[PDB]
């Protein structure tokens, strides 16, 4: 299945405040009205960059694995939200050939609608960038724009090149594009150009 | 149009902002500096005349 | 520099200055001081769990630490008193609060006083062959403390033990836990000890009443690691007050400058740090400590 990036895939590409103005800006974007692949959970690659939505109204999709192998044999990604609590570990995990939830670690942390995220891995940082809305449609991605603002940039130097998710959404890959993003009165990102 | 507006540069603050390595280095370059200011300043009065 | 006149006329390379305005110097005010300012310090390394663990390891199977994402407050221990020996090669400690590191290794064990000597690069005997050897190119710090208080006991402490026997001398930072019986000559023991059939370990005989040379010290080596990663072991890299409305040079996380800082009445966002011109010119910043 296949359907329309509209205008989604923009994150703010750096900490820096700006408004009323026009800045242009080249990074890993999502090109705005391409396929994305939807899915009603196979393991899927990490080409440069990956844009990831999720459509919930009950909050089945958990978390991600990112890696090369995933099968307990070198470093690998987990990301899990349980109910309360944002769990992210850097093991070589051993992994199940269908992991899922019921109804050497060099790193761990511990914290109807639209959940939108952005992951991208440069210079052996993960970015995860992301942004909640509330929505009504059962079909596809909402047309329309929003910014994702950065939440968590994790110094981990893992390679990555594919993962899969754990818990309907959709996945997008990101590409060398320029941009062109408006940012108003109060340094929010309002509209947006692929060149 | 008949003005422009009278602009001014000190090149070594441009280049070398506040900076001592730099503007020691710019130094080797001689007269660059104080001709593009002569330059500028000749702009300048030529536009109130 | 006498008079402006003077300056006109080393400007103009003439003792004879024709009536006009001339252009001579450029007015700068200077920074009358330095302000730095880094985030408030937080997630510490765990350097206690080291220095204050309760129990130690044997030299021949020397507990390691990896130390990552956290910073690492050098002060604490370069400072303390605690330490006999505080020995560091190609680096100093004092200069290590201004330096990153992608990971840092505590390797902790214990020995006796007179075989702290052999803790250092280009060193030889039983530990330095058989235990723990350290490289020649070795660039971190080794401590080492006296622990007769608590690794000696009435009738001898026998817990710690020393490779006494091996094929070969162990490379850098190599570490053999392996108990197989030594083969001093030409028959094999096959498990069996006996006639050149030896245990390759033996027991440190550590008494509170034991020489000083005899008596047990902990030991901690430091070893810092540059991988192809970032750099998450950091130094304290301390700030210093905030000032307002005076010409300063100042220092933000990542960024330096000069220039009056005063309140602004911008909106950020809660993740922007500092903002920008159009020109791509800094022009406002977020003070890291206060928001
Ligand atoms: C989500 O799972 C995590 C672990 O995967 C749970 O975190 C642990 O919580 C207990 C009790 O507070 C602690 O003793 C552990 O140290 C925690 N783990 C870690 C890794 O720090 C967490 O409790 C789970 N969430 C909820 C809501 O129960
Ligand atoms: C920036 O955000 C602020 C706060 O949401 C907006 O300011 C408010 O604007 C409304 C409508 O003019 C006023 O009723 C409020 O009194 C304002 N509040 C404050 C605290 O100033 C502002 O409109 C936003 N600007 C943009 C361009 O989005
Ligand atoms: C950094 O640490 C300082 C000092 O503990 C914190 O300053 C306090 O901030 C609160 C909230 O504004 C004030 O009520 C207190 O008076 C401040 N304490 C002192 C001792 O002056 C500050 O909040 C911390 N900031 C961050 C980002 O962690
Ligand atoms: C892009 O999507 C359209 C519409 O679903 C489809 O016809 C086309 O084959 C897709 N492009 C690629 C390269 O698969
Ligand atoms: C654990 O990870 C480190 C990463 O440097 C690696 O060197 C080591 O071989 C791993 N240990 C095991 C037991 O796989
Ligand atoms: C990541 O993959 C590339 C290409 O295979 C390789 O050159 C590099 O060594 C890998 N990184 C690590 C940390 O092994
Ligand atoms: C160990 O704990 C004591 C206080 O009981 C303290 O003086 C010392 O600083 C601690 N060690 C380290 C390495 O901080």
């Amino acid at each position: 299945a296949y359907t329309n990036s509209f205008t989604r895939g923009v994150y703010y590409p750096d900490k820096v405040f700006r408004s009323s103005v026009l800045h242009s800006t080249q990074d890993l974007f999502l090109p705005f009205f391409s396929n994305v692949t939807w899915f009603h959970n196979p393991v899927l690659p990490f080409n440069d960059g990956v844009y990831f939505a999720s459509t919930e109204k009950s909050n089945i999709i958990r978390g991600w694995i990112f890696g090369t192998t995933l099968d307990s044999k070198t470093q690998s990604l987990l990301i899990v939200n349980n109910a309360t609590n944002v769990v992210i570990k850097v093991c070589e995990f051993q992994f199940c050939n269908d992991p899922f939830l019921g109804v050497n670690c060099t790193f761990e942390y511990v914290s109807k609608n639209l959940r939108e995220f952005v992951f991208k891995n440069i210079d052996g940082y993960f970015k995860i960038y992301s942004k909640h809305t509330p929505i009504n449609l059962v079909r596809d991605l909402p047309q329309g724009f929003s910014a994702l603002e950065p939440l968590v940039d994790l110094p981990i130097g893992i390679n990555i090149t594919r993962f899969q998710t754990l818990l309907a959404y959709y996945v997008g890959y990101l590409q060398p594009r320029t941009f062109l993003l408006k940012y108003n009165e109060n340094g929010t990102i309002t509209d947006a150009v692929d060149c | 149009p008949v003005s422009m507006t009278k602009t001014s540069v000190d090149c070594t603050m441009y280049i070398c902002g506040d900076s001592t390595e730099c503007s020691n280095l710019l130094l080797q370059y001689g007269s660059f500096c104080t001709q593009l200011n002569r330059a500028l300043t000749g702009i300048a009065v030529e536009q109130d005349k | 520099a006498l008079d402006p006149l003077s300056e006109t006329k080393c400007t103009l390379k003439s003792f004879t200055v024709e009536k006009g305005i001339y252009q001579t110097s450029n007015f700068r005010v200077q920074p009358t001081e330095s302000i730095v300012r880094f985030p408030n310090i937080t997630n510490l390394c765990p350097f206690g769990e080291v220095f204050n663990a309760t129990r130690f390891a044997s030299v021949y199977a020397w507990n390691r630490k990896r130390i990552s994402n956290c910073v690492a407050d050098y002060s604490v221990l370069y400072n303390s008193a605690s330490f006999s020996t505080f020995k560091c090669y190609g680096v100093s400690p004092t200069k290590l609060n201004d330096l990153c590191f992608t990971n840092v290794y505590a390797d902790s064990f214990v020995i006796r006083g007179d075989e702290v000597r052999q803790i250092a690069p280009g060193q030889t005997g039983k530990i330095a062959d058989y235990n723990y050897k350290l490289p020649d190119d070795f660039t971190g710090c080794v401590i080492a403390w006296n622990s007769n208080n608590l690794d000696s006991k009435v009738g001898g402490n026998y817990n710690y033990l020393y490779r006494l026997f091996r094929k070969s001398n162990l490379k850098p930072f190599e570490r053999d836990i392996s108990t197989e019986i030594y083969q001093a000559g030409s028959t094999p023991c096959n498990g069996v000890e006996g006639f050149n059939c030896y245990f390759p370990l033996q027991s440190y005989g550590f008494q509170p009443t034991n020489g000083v040379g005899y008596q047990p010290y902990r030991v901690v080596v430091l070893s810092f690691e540059l991988l192809h990663a970032p750099a998450t072991v950091c130094g304290p890299k301390k700030s210093t007050n905030l000032v307002k409305n005076k010409c300063v040079n100042f220092n933000f996380n990542g960024l330096t400058g000069t220039g009056v800082l005063t309140e602004s009445n911008k909106k950020f966002l809660p993740f922007q740090q500092f903002g920008r011109d159009i020109a791509d010119t800094t022009d406002a910043v977020r003070d890291p400590q206060t928001l």
